[PDB]
Order: C-alpha cells, then sequence, then structure tokens
C-alpha cells in the first residue's frame, strides 16, 4: 500500500495557474484523509470540482471547499453533514500543511486549509491530514490574490482535480 | 485573530 496523492489544478478568472499536488496521509487520519480523496475524484456525485478558494490570507494560509454555497458557511463530508475530530497527532509545522477548517469541536465538513507559514496556535484544534508534495509555488502565487481580511482580488478555482496515486 | 472558521468569522 502507499498514501493516497490528489491534485488540484488551479485558475484564475478561468487562466489556468498549475497543479498542486497534494500526499493525504491515509496511515494516520483515514477517516479524514478518504473524506478529502473522495471530494477531490467527485465519485459520490459532488465535490471539489469547480469550487473556489474563498478566503485567502498572505502569510497564513488559503481556505476553500465550500463546494454548496461558495462562501464559507456550506460544503458537507462525504459520511453525512459533519464528522468528529478524528485524532491531533499531525501539527501544523510549516507551509503546505492540508488541514481542515471547522466550526468548533467535531465539525468536520469539505472545508480546509493550505498552511503558508507555521500556525502552531491551531495545534489540537484542527485536524491536519496532508501536504502540498509539489506545486508550492502556484500556492504562493494563489496567496497574491488575497488580502488582510480574505476577500480575494480575482476568483482562484479548482479548474479539475482527480487522484494521481 | 487568525482563525480559519466554517460559518461565523472570529477575532
Amino acid at each position: 500500500m502507499v498514501n493516497p496523492t490528489v491534485f488540484f489544478d488551479i485558475a484564475v478568472d478561468g487562466e489556468p495557474l498549475g497543479r498542486v499536488s497534494f500526499e493525504l496521509f491515509a496511515d494516520k487520519v483515514p477517516k479524514t484523509a478518504e473524506n478529502f480523496r473522495a471530494l477531490s475524484t467527485g465519485e459520490k456525485g459532488f465535490g471539489y470540482k469547480g469550487s473556489c478558494f474563498h478566503r485567502i490570507i498572505p502569510g497564513f494560509m488559503c481556505q476553500g471547499g465550500d463546494f454548496t454555497r461558495h462562501n464559507g458557511t456550506g460544503g458537507k463530508s462525504i459520511y453525512g453533514e459533519k464528522f468528529e475530530d478524528e485524532n491531533f497527532i499531525l501539527k501544523h509545522t510549516g507551509p503546505g500543511i492540508l488541514s481542515m477548517a471547522n466550526a468548533g469541536p467535531n465539525t468536520n465538513g469539505s472545508q480546509f486549509f493550505i498552511c503558508t507559514a507555521k500556525t502552531e496556535w491551531l495545534d489540537g484544534k484542527h485536524v491536519v491530514f496532508g501536504k502540498v508534495k509539489e506545486g508550492m509555488n502556484i500556492v504562493e502565487a494563489m496567496e497574491r490574490f488575497g488580502s488582510r481580511n480574505g476577500k480575494t482580488s480575482k476568483k482562484i478555482t479548482i479548474a479539475d482535480c482527480g487522484q494521481l496515486e | 485573530v487568525l482563525l480559519v472558521t466554517t460559518g461565523l468569522l472570529l477575532a
């Protein structure tokens, strides 16, 4: 066996930026990794393809995954509406960390965030489940379209996504 | 604040 690899082809107002690939830590957080994997292939009939990164804060993170309401109040998991925090084994140690956004204890859905810096104050509150494997330069380019309060200057969308491995 | 919530944004 081996951990799954998923990719996102990022676009800015429709123009292709590039591909970001992530390794999902299925060995430590199997349920959380599977949720993200399935949402990336779209195999349950809904998923990330075509959704946007609605909140980008330079020097902090890029947030996305709201494919239902597209504004941060929506989205859902492949297990129903929301699911528990699997475990807090992994930490937000640096840029490239993939972690679950939430609304408090045990409220994981589909929203996630890619760290562009170490964000240790989120340790034990947000479930870390993967990391950027390739394309960190693409995430950095995305960061340039963010702002202090999170509002993006241009539309950053997941033009395509799926599983590589 | 620098939080990543889904719904009600805090400080």
